[PDB]
């Protein structure tokens, strides 16, 4: 849910200090998932067969 | 000395929930790192 509940699992303990308390790192999330041939030149004259 | 932070996991493996699963799969030895690289920067925050 919440930042401090993070924290309190982080501590273990229900009570919390006065200080600052790493928790975790953030994350940046994924978009547009992309993949992007190249410019297409010389294709197969299936035509002549 | 240079006080780091330390992105651990990501760094361990690098986006993969599975990996995270092989890792709490593995224990919390990054945590025990993060702790001791805690204790370094508080160390020279008091040095200093
Ligand atoms: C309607 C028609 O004529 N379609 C053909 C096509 O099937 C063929 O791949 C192409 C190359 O020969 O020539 C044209």
């Amino acid at each position: 849910l919440d930042p401090l509940s993070e924290t309190k699992c982080t501590l273990k303990s229900f009570t919390v200090e006065k200080g600052i308390y790493q928790t975790s790192n953030f994350r940046v999330q994924p978009t547009e998932s992309i993949v992007r041939f190249p410019n297409i030149t010389n294709l197969c004259p299936f035509g002549e067969v | 000395m240079t006080k780091t932070s330390v992105d651990c996991t990501m760094y361990i493996c690098g986006d993969s929930t599975e990996c995270s699963n092989l890792l709490l799969q593995y224990g919390s030895f990054c945590t025990q790192l993060n702790r001791a690289l805690t204790g370094i920067a508080v160390e020279q925050d008091k040095n200093t």
